[PDB]
């Protein structure tokens, strides 16, 4: 032995210790945390309560699932100093306000963040899940006025189906690298409830993707 | 006979080979926290029966051979027929919690995880090591026993209770084929689970592929050819066995490095600990 | 931080009771809780121990087996079943919260207690004096001589020193040699070397007068001194 | 606003203009007179003793 | 107007270069010259301390050079002993992402600066014991990259957005807002005498400030990147900075200029820690690549490696006097070198 019977006794308090700190951790990679990210004037907030400072993180549970929502838009600062404190989130949130794009130009400055954000060296193997908002609105436009202003290497002609298509291929086509990771689209709109069921079916296909790497049956 | 100890060191390359590949599997889990998981448990209690076959099959099989038949005593003998035979199964029974393992990963990834805590892998391992125990090494030893005499030959001293097929058959079967038919429907189930992102599938599917044939061609051979002999001896002489013994244990052989080169940190380990030295 | 206990009383010898003591205001679970006895005209001594997550409980040689102590984090509250009454068990019994980590203060707060009463290997603490006479105002050095040496292989001692008050439980003073608690004034220190112990008292008020108590904790009897009293 | 801004800037910069400075051989000749006098007392340094060396044991 | 201002500025910046230059006679690099160098440095982990579950992002010795404060990825905080390596307190914080660890002088508090702008004073040496919030520090607009400790009544703290601040304990408000800088802000270390202390920018300027006054004294370039982190000499004279180009740039305070640039062709992966040795003679700093250096401080040549770690060492600090040094990586192990 031949330590003290209070350096036992220390030694019995950390090892307490090391069990809370084991059940805590235990408890908390059970738990997902989502990254929630997005463009200048996006619909985080909408999107935020359409479920159930700095940093506005989000408690809730679907399916027997606690989520963690970390909304960092609203942080006004340069994000390639602090992003790689987000590295092994299972999935990027991607907020995309689709009516914005006759608004430099609010498209191509979103266009830029997401091949920032998903050719950023952090997030090799995180999965995206992208969202595209305001889809009624984002066709009353088109209807309006050619998506060709946007695009000038636009092919087809003022349909939604098409425009849609369109915008995401190109979305889609932004990644380097797509063996590694996947991007995961949902137009959605105000009057959506679907919108937590898409997030758990995204969620789920990302944690199968987990495991099977953490297994090692790859 | 110089190139019959040469094929003699060849085996015993074979043995060191795979022994090292053992302990640097099971140092790379101890070393890394990470690799520490509970899903590693199952992989660290096979490369300890990775170990116990491979130190003590090569070796003995080998002086087996150097003089065609057995050296030593006959009590020695089963001994070791006992061991090498219950660590086989050992290790074949654990590779069948690893597919449970992974049916219940793939097809259940919300909730499952967190219920099987840590408890559970260390009930599956000792529940599979006590079970291919009681299962196959006291009728191995115990056969000569209630016959009372030596139905094998005491010079080519072998397993005993095959002298009668019939309490073989059924047994063997129970604990081999069995497995083999859960195991494959496991894996069918677990690409099909998966199909709920192509290339992934295809490359997933290729692993289990890989995996479930190399179990397939490198044990089914020795228990189809223990099997066959319940009608004739004359139809596999003994040279013919050799192969099968081998080809067990090639199995045993490549299932801890074709499962660490499988994944990644397995190998990042390995690379750090050669740069360690 | 108060602890307050409940149970004892007039017992026939040989029977059964309950002791239990409830804790409020303070951290109960990483805390390690302690029971020490006192007759009504004889020191204390150690009597039980208690760890956080009671993974490792202990007693002393005289009530080893026959007690059985038992805490209940989520009750607050930490019970001792009572068995075998003789006359050597009958005392009031002291409830005791320790914490143990480095720079920690173990045994600084002492509840009130219970009296109980019935039908009528170890190092020594050794006190050269007691019921001393002093003067107010002056300076007054009080010696605790142990068998074995504390001093360990850390390099630190483990002599606490404890005060009480006539009608008032006991207080920390010196949580370890030269090392005074808090919520007590400078003017006790400590000082001493090897076995030979020493507590110093510069000056001396009308509240801090009455018998000083000096423990061990290097192992588990945890002796006591017999206790010295400050006469005016 | 960016007119202050630039003031403020412009008075910061004369700010540190104004100080007075030693020589660079000079605060080398400190920087180095620092380290002398507690070269023995770095533990880091030179290989400290097994018996007073708390960290090895 | 703003033309004029702008060519008085720049006309100002060209005469304080020149003035710089004609007071660099002689570079430290011909000064110690005919000196014995340290050799080749060789320490080995004598603890590796696995409390930790995730990224270690900050790391702080105690005065008293036996506890450590690691944070980490988690909401844990835990704090350290080192020759018996327990777990003496385990802090469950609510902003889990952080990245500052400040350790109080008198060893009763210690402070987390989360990434929501908010710096938490913790309490230790407390009435029913377990760690308690002290004071929540609000009133930044940036996240907290690196919290120091004056003494248990004033804490300095670098905030993401371009402004130091000197607060106040007792009621949360702040006394000084140190809003003299440009870009971001990442280190501070204070000297000795706790008079003064510099600031990490994030666009190379390591700004000498006065705790007092509250303006900028001397103002420091040379680096073509953004400092991460910034200790200073023991003497509180100088200090050498680490900058994300891989240099480490050893500066004064009473020629404003550079001493000597520690550089090496190998190494392309900046600095992520940086901090001094007792006497000053090294000079660890950590590095983004998986593998911490030893320096000299006046000579470049490159003292033994310090290696070990398999992610990045993001903190590093050494004792107070001097035993010993701990690094802190992403990896949840902390290996402590003597
Ligand atoms: C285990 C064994 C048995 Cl049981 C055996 O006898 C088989 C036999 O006669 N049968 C078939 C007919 N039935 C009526 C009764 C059982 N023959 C060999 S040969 C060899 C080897 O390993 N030979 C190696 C060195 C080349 C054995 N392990 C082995
Ligand atoms: C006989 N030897 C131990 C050499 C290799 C073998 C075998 C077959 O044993 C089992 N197969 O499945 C379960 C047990």
């Amino acid at each position: 032995c031949t330590l003290s019977a209070e350096d036992k006794a220390a030694v019995e308090r950390s090892k307490m210790i090391d069990r809370n700190l084991r059940e805590d951790g235990e408890k908390a990679a059970r738990e997902v945390k989502l990254l929630l990210l997005g463009a200048g004037e996006s619909g985080k907030s909408t999107i935020v309560k359409q479920m159930k400072t700095g940093i506005v993180e989000t408690h809730f549970t679907f399916k027997d699932l606690h989520f963690k929502m970390f909304d960092v838009g609203g942080q006004r600062s340069e994000r390639k100093k602090w992003i790689h404190c987000f590295e092994g989130v299972t999935a990027i949130i991607f907020c995309v306000a689709l009516s914005d794009y006759d608004l430099m130009n609010r498209m191509h400055e979103s266009m830029k963040l997401f091949d920032s954000i998903c050719n950023n060296k952090w997030f090799t193997d995180t999965s995206i899940i992208l969202f595209l908002n305001k889809k009624d609105l984002f066709e009353e436009k088109i209807k309006k006025s050619p998506l060709t202003i946007c695009y000038p290497e636009y092919a087809g002609s003022n349909t939604y189906e098409e425009a849609a298509a369109y915008i995401q291929c190109q979305f889609e086509d932004l990644n380097k690298r797509k063996d590694t990771k996947e991007i995961y689209t949902h137009f959605t709109c105000a009057t959506d409830t679907k919108n937590v069921q898409f997030v758990f079916d995204a969620v789920t296909d990302v944690i199968i993707k987990n495991n099977l790497k953490d297994c090692g049956l790859f | 006979t110089v190139e019959m100890v040469f094929i003699a060191t060849v085996t015993g390359s074979l043995s060191l080979v795979t022994v090292v590949g053992n302990i640097l599997v099971m140092l790379s889990i101890k070393v890394n926290r990470q690799l520490q998981t509970v899903n590693n448990y199952f992989l660290f209690s096979l490369a300890c029966a990775d170990l116990i076959i491979g130190a003590f099959s090569m070796n003995l099989y080998t002086v087996y051979i150097i003089k065609g038949y057995w050296p030593l005593g006959a009590v020695v003998c089963d001994l070791w027929l006992a061991l090498d035979y219950v660590v086989s199964n050992a290790s074949v029974m654990n590779l069948l919690i690893i597919s449970f393992d992974r049916y219940f990963c793939v097809t259940k990834p919300l909730t499952y995880p967190a219920r099987r805590t840590t408890k559970m892998a260390g009930l599956m391992i000792a529940a599979a090591w006590v079970l291919s125990f009681v299962l196959w090494a006291p009728a191995i030893l115990f056969w000569q026993f209630v016959v009372g005499k030596r139905t094998v030959p005491d010079n080519q001293c072998f397993i005993q209770f095959l002298s009668n097929p019939a309490v073989t058959f059924g047994t063997a079967i129970a604990a081999f084929y069995l497995p083999v038919v859960i195991m494959t429907v496991l894996y069918i189930h677990i690409s099909l689970a998966s199909r709920s992102m192509a290339a992934r599938e295809r490359k997933v599917t290729r692993t289990i592929f890989a995996i479930l044939l190399a179990f397939i061609l490198t044990w089914t051979p020795y228990n189809v050819m223990v099997l066959v002999n319940t009608f004739c001896q004359s139809c596999i002489p003994d040279t013919v066995w050799s192969i099968g013994y081998w080809l067990c244990y090639v199995n045993s052989t490549i299932n801890p490095a074709c499962y660490a080169l499988c994944n990644a940190t397995f190998k990042k380990t390995f690379r750090h600990l050669l740069l360690c030295q | 931080v108060q602890l307050v206990e409940s149970g004892g009383g007039l017992v026939q010898p040989g029977g059964s009771r309950k002791l239990s003591c409830s804790a409020s205001g303070f951290a109960f679970s990483s805390f390690g809780m302690h029971w020490v006895r006192q007759a009504p005209e004889k020191g204390l001594e150690w009597v039980a121990y208690i760890s956080s997550g009671s993974g490792t409980i202990y007693y002393a040689d005289t009530v080893k087996g026959r007690f059985t102590i038992s805490r209940d984090d989520p009750k607050n509250t930490l019970f001792l079943q009572m068995t075998s009454l003789r006359s050597e068990d009958t005392a009031m019994y002291y409830c005791v919260r320790s914490i143990y980590y480095y720079g920690s203060s173990p045994f600084d707060f002492w509840g009130q207690g219970t009296t109980l009463t019935v039908s009528s290997s170890d190092i020594v603490m050794t006190q050269a004096t007691s019921s001393v006479p002093v003067t107010p105002g002056e300076s007054v050095s009080i010696s605790c001589r142990s068998s074995k040496s504390l001093l360990h292989s850390n390099g630190n001692t483990y002599l606490y020193w404890f005060l009480q008050r006539p009608g008032q439980s006991p207080q920390l003073l010196i949580y370890r040699m030269s090392n005074l608690a808090s919520g007590v004034p400078d003017r006790f220190s400590g000082s001493g070397s090897g076995t030979a112990f020493t507590l110093t008292i510069s000056r001396l008020e009308a509240e801090d007068v009455g018998v000083y108590y000096c423990m061990q904790h290097l192992e588990y009897p945890l002796t006591f001194g017999a206790g010295t009293k400050l006469e005016l | 606003a960016s007119i202050a801004q630039a003031r403020k800037l412009v008075e910061q910069l004369k700010m540190e203009a104004n100080i007075d400075r030693i020589k660079v051989s000079k605060a080398a000749a400190d920087l180095m007179a620092y380290c002398e006098a507690h070269a023995k007392e770095d533990p880091l340094l030179t290989p400290v003793p097994a018996s007073e060396n708390p960290f090895r044991e | 107007e703003l033309d004029q201002l702008r060519q008085e500025a720049e006309q100002l910046k060209n005469q304080i270069r020149d003035a710089r230059k004609a007071c660099a006679d002689a570079t430290l690099s011909q000064i110690t010259n005919n000196i014995d160098p340290v050799g080749r440095i060789q320490m080995r982990t004598r603890r590796t301390l696995r409390g930790h579950l995730a990224k270690i992002y900050a790391m702080h010795w105690g005065t008293d050079s036996r506890l450590l404060v690691s944070a980490s990825q988690d909401g844990k905080l835990i704090i350290w002993d080192s020759y018996t390596t327990n777990k003496v307190h385990a802090i469950p914080l609510r902003s889990s992402w952080v990245m500052t660890c400040a350790y109080a002088p008198s060893g009763n508090y210690v402070a987390c600066g989360g990434l929501d702008n908010i710096c938490s004073i913790y309490n230790l040496k407390t009435r029913e014991g377990n760690v308690r919030v002290s004071r929540e520090l609000a009133g930044h607009t940036g996240y907290l990259s690196c919290c120091r400790f004056l003494d248990d009544n004033q804490i300095v703290t670098s905030s993401g957005d371009t402004t130091c601040a000197l607060w106040d304990i007792e009621t949360g408000q702040q006394t000084t807002t140190f809003t003299g800088h440009t870009g971001d802000v990442m280190s501070l270390s204070l000297a000795p005498d706790t008079r003064l202390f510099v600031s990490g920018a994030c666009d190379a300027s390591a700004k000498l400030w006065d705790v007092r006054e509250g303006m900028c004294r001397q103002t420091f370039t040379g680096h073509e990147s953004d400092i991460n982190a910034i200790c200073f000499f023991p003497n509180g004279n100088a200090f050498a900075t680490g900058s994300d180009d891989a240099t480490c740039r050893l500066f004064d305070l009473r020629a404003d200029q550079e001493l000597m640039t520690y550089s090496h062709d190998n190494i392309i992966c900046g600095i992520t820690s940086v901090s001094f040795s007792k006497s000053g003679r090294l000079l660890l700093a950590g590095y983004d690549d998986f593998n911490c250096n030893v320096w000299d401080a006046l000579k470049a040549d490159r003292a033994g490696v310090l290696a070990g770690h398999d992610n990045r060492v993001s903190c590093l600090g050494v004792t107070d006097d001097g035993m010993a040094v701990a690094t802190g990586s992403w990896d949840s192990f902390l290996k402590i070198w003597n």
